[PDB]
């Protein structure tokens, strides 16, 4: 899996919509990565609906 | 690329100047619903409509 | 309260998720405070 981390010390992080902005498309994008990341709003809507 | 010349030094900078550009409508901002919204990598653009 | 603001000027902001990452486990930093921030999905589901 993999992780975004500041470019002067390694810091591992979760792949995130909070620290990610999308400005493509995977056509548009090279060797595209069928890689996924996590929402905090799908799971907890279906819990307590 | 260096390269060696005598008594001296020549280069080859390998730049990459823009070529022809195009005229576009942009805008600082855009807002849906009541709520800015501003570009993240590049500036917008308008194709017209 | 807690408030994030930017470097210069003084302008506090309710924090969010949205302007705040996550890394670590909070189990190593020296000087957290505790605190909560808002989840935006509470009143979509109310
Ligand atoms: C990532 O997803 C895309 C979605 O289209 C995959 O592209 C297709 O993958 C299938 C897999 O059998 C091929 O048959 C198709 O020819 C591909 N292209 C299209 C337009 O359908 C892509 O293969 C996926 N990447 C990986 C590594 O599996
Ligand atoms: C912050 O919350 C944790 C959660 O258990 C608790 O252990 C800790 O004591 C809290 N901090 C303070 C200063 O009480």
């Amino acid at each position: 899996h993999w992780f975004v981390t500041q470019r002067n010390f390694y810091e591992p992080q979760i792949i995130t919509t909070d620290n990610t902005f999308v400005s493509g498309n995977c056509d548009v994008v090279i060797g595209i990565v069928n890689n996924t990341v996590y929402d905090p709003l799908q799971p907890e809507l279906d819990s307590f609906k | 690329f260096p390269q060696s010349a005598p008594h001296g030094v020549v280069f080859l900078h390998v730049t990459y100047v823009p070529a022809q550009e195009k005229n576009f409508t942009t805008a600082p901002a855009i807002c849906h619903d009541g709520k800015a919204h501003f570009p993240r990598e590049g500036v917008f653009v308008s194709n017209g409509t």
